[PDB]
DNA sequence: GGGGCGGGTTTTCCTCGA
């Protein structure tokens, strides 16, 4: 459950990463030391992916990659991207926030896969445009 | 060397704004460490950089300098302080790269030749042979007095954020070593014209505070004009390294005085002298000229 | 000697960096273990490194020194202190390496009676026959105080953009506001006097000669670090210093005053003092106590009002 | 016998250095078993050698000898402790070397009565007929508190560079900080007094005489252990040290308080010294305790505020 | 096994970001990790690196035959040109591998031992051709 | 084609035994018992030559000894000594160490190689001195 | 609009005796 949580705040860092074309808030995360920084960033991302969701930019879908995955749709400056996976709940946000206050650790692990995420589907876009 | 401190009362202001969020625009904060009867409290401030007042402060060098007859460089021109820093400007200038630290001194004078900004406010190139200039004025971040338990300072939202607040600032300018070339080196063809022209850059340097001392810098001034007063403000002009307290503390005049004789007295100092403009009635102390405005402190200086 | 702790309150500051990442300047860190009543923690607090403030001391000995008439090196009179390491540094300046062994004390006077930089801050030199001289002034990293279970301390990004008219020019700046301390030492019984044992060697007596000018030259170097002309990135990011305590103790037997931690920390260093004196059977101790916090002093102390005075008295 | 418990509180350190990779320069690190709720552990952790709390001691004793008028070796003069282990020290000194076996203790007071620092911290001499001489004062590795799950301890590394103005000057520090403790011993009813059995030598008088001399000096030389005077690169690396808990232990018996790795080891030690001169037939346990944490203590304990305080007390 | 091909995978990722920065620091560090925190620190760090690589285009996919396809990696470093055969890692064989590593670090130092020697190979090809030219 | 990689693995031991002069690598690996010591010594072998290549005191060359050999070029300690033959590719490695997880026997193998490559080198050096 | 450049360490000692 802890890797679940994990994953799904990873998922919020790569959907507000890639609507906004900032890595500023993943590297904030990632470099983290105390709660104070990590609580800062989570509100931040929140924030930006909340302006997505009210311009209809960032929704929630099902995609078939045979069985349907809940994913993001995310439209960025005329580029379409998708994550895969469900973003955190407030209680996955409160449960993040008390791992981290035993270790800030997680906030660097969630931000490696958050980096990840956005890079693969980076590249993907690009491969897609040069084809 | 020319050091001062400034205390200014501004109200319903958006000097410096900064990463806008949606649909709402940022103004600069900054943390800060305030001491009080129970302890210690950290606040989060409305602040001003001193990026924009170099920016302002150059452009105002600039128009004197144009208006005298002074050369400016071709960039410099126009409002785009980029300087001598990358190849592309230096082709646009027209000036060859250095060869190697021999030349160095050589590549700096010739640039001093073609820009009193990069003269004044120093610079810095980049590649197989740095050159480097040092700035001969300093000056930092705009900050609320931290006096009392209580901080004068308001930030609202209207969206757009505007704030209020009596700021205080301290700058300083080192006019002995314009129009000097900071590389150590053998003499280039080139520091008679230097030598003749130092007098009329020192005279623009000298000139071109009137622009900060008087409040026109900052941005966003075309619907969000600020109403600026002065207050308090303390100069110092001495031979020696020295710097005038913050204005922070009610009393700073009287302890920057004392601290200005005694630093003379311990330094083996020749010249040591203070001009003090006192608009809110605080204690000054004796032996101090006063003035009524900030012309007549420029006007004294530049004699 | 003579020994010092001072605190400083500073707000909006960087002038100590570290490597950079992407465009982001970043300011130097350090972990500290501090006390609270629930145990023992670990915390990354920033720091400031104490190289900087040597550098700042030797930049205005090197200018008193010029002033005063004192010699200087060739090298030392650039602000670059390499001071006679490499094989360069002689061969500019002009001093035969070391033969054996029995030479060395006579390569040591050459080098000081040359440059006051390397006499007070101590030199190297590496090969056949190494060279030591320790420095006579000793200080440390710049701490803020570990006082109570709240850090007074923090640091945070701040966002810059250049302007330009035809787009293709944005950075961060780490700025921190912190209560920081430190404390210095120095011996000044051992300056101008030669460290490497041997037989006696001609050009010492004008290091005895000279002795009395350069004790003066480094006791008022201390004014520029006590001020607070030290670190880079002045010319866009000067900070606010303020000076909140100082204790100043001047002793013939080895003695370290407290840090500058907890709030009583002058009566203690004090009683310390007079007890030390009294078992260690010295014969001269002398403290000068500079407060503007309304902390505890104690009794029977010398109480001074700005830092000139205190510089005037120690040269006295 | 003195025995005595100490715990530091250090921060931004670097006082003992290992051999060196690259342009890096090392901290000594030594493994510790640690025990968790979980089991048993094994974690690197950076120490400091005992070596050099040895030096530091023996050059405090050095110039407390020589301030005392108490006779000080020629090579021992100079901070250099190579004792009389060597036939060069001998030849330098000018002491004939043993002939045979009834002869030792011969050459042992002939060592005795030239150096106290022999005398005190011990000496090897190896040949036909090898001398042995232990120290009286024992010593051990400063290893942080093992105390709970979390070792409070952190190790890290800094980058510097050296300017110049011509580049054709880098290099790395190891910067630890932690919460050290260490423990010591000495006993005092064994200075000025010959080890090597054998018959009466002329010259046990002159040791008898100064006797009372040596073993003050001795007890005196604690003061720069107690107080912080130890270790290198203290030039640009002055470290901040603070005293937390000190326990000091005076007995007629052989006795070792408990290592202070628990919250609670000084109620422990008091009542296990109790008990032990109850059992062992002692005539004389006494005990001091510093305490600045505010932890338990006890109940009958004797409290001090500083180290002099202490010094002075086992003096008289 | 699926566990060599995520060993060979973060290899490749580890041989590019070396001949692009042209700097074995990070690879020395993955070999001589104790911990998951250096690990994990060195496949962020040389991602970056590729990164930046591929904004400048100076990293791309492409094929080459060696008489099928192969996928391959071009890198352009200081007018040297490399090719690394085989694919990069997907985020799922760098979540895979971090579990690997909570297990055993071990399988740091085979993926550090394979990515010095693509590197050592690719640079001993280079500088024979430009000593042949 | 496994005597080859066998050759190759064994110039690349005595390439680094004659630029680090110690027999220490050589005698770890032809006393391998396990797969994990001849990978370790595979690492340290090839962390020595390259500090040798990016000090220059290690390179490729050819020698006619009438064709051009391949070799490899190794400044020690201010001697120099040519091993004739290539240093192994990346694929020799790896399938040096499927040939390792077979038979731990072909690093005793390789190991006598070396041994003998880099005697015979050691033995014309110290005559050549002597002459 | 996703920075640039110059630096990646130098000596000295490699155990003594029964």
């Amino acid at each position: 459950e802890k890797e679940n949580i994990i994953g799904r705040i990873a998922n919020l860092l790569a959907v507000g990463f890639l609507y906004s074309e900032s890595p500023t808030l993943v590297d904030r995360f990632a470099n983290a030391l105390s709660k104070e920084a990590v609580t800062k960033v989570l509100y931040d991302v929140q924030r930006i992916v909340q302006m997505g969701i009210d311009r209809s930019e960032i929704a929630t879908t099902t995609i078939t990659i045979g069985k349907d995955y809940p994913a993001v749709n995310v439209n960025s400056s005329g580029a379409k991207y998708t994550v895969v996976g469900y973003l955190p709940t407030s209680q996955d946000i409160e449960d993040f926030l008390r791992m981290i206050e035993e270790d800030v650790y997680y906030a660097r692990k969630a931000g490696a896969l958050a980096m990840s995420i956005a890079n693969r589907i980076k590249l993907g876009s690009k491969q897609s445009k040069s084809e | 060397m020319i050091s001062g401190s400034v205390r200014f009362l501004v109200n319903l202001e958006s000097l410096n704004g900064v990463e806008s969020i949606g649909n709402l625009t940022k103004h600069r904060t900054a943390p800060v460490v305030l001491k009080t009867s129970t302890g210690y409290l950290v606040r989060y401030v409305p602040v001003i950089s001193g990026e924009a007042l170099a920016h302002a402060y150059q452009a105002s060098l600039v128009d004197i300098a144009k208006k005298e007859g002074l050369p400016v460089g071709s960039l410099s021109s126009q409002y785009e302080f980029i300087k001598f820093s990358t190849d592309e400007a230096l082709k646009i200038e027209g000036i060859k790269e250095p060869k190697d630290y021999n030349d160095a001194r050589r590549f700096e004078v010739e640039v001093m030749l073609k820009d009193v900004i990069a003269d004044v406010g120093g610079f810095m190139y980049a590649g197989g042979a740095p050159v480097r200039r040092t700035s001969r004025i300093k000056l930092g971040y705009m900050i609320p007095a931290l006096r009392g338990d209580e901080i004068p300072a308001q930030l609202e939202a209207q969206n757009v954020e505007v704030s209020s607040a009596l700021y205080t600032f301290s700058f300083e300018l080192d006019e002995d070593l314009i129009a000097v070339p900071s590389t150590f080196g053998e003499k280039v063809k080139g520091e008679e014209e230097l030598e003749r022209q130092k007098a009329k850059r020192v005279k623009s340097a000298i000139k071109a505070l009137y622009s900060l001392l008087s409040g026109n810098f900052g941005g966003k001034r075309s619907r969000f004009l600020p109403s600026m007063k002065l207050m308090s403000l303390v100069v110092t002009k001495t031979d020696f390294p020295f710097m005038p307290e913050p204005a922070h503390d009610d009393d700073y005049i009287k302890t920057t005085i004392m601290r200005l004789g005694k630093a003379k007295g311990v330094l083996n100092g020749n010249l040591a002298k203070a001009y003090v403009i006192n608009n809110e009635g605080i204690e000054v102390g004796e032996g101090v000229t006063v003035l009524s405005t900030v012309e007549d402190l420029v006007v004294k200086l530049e004699e």
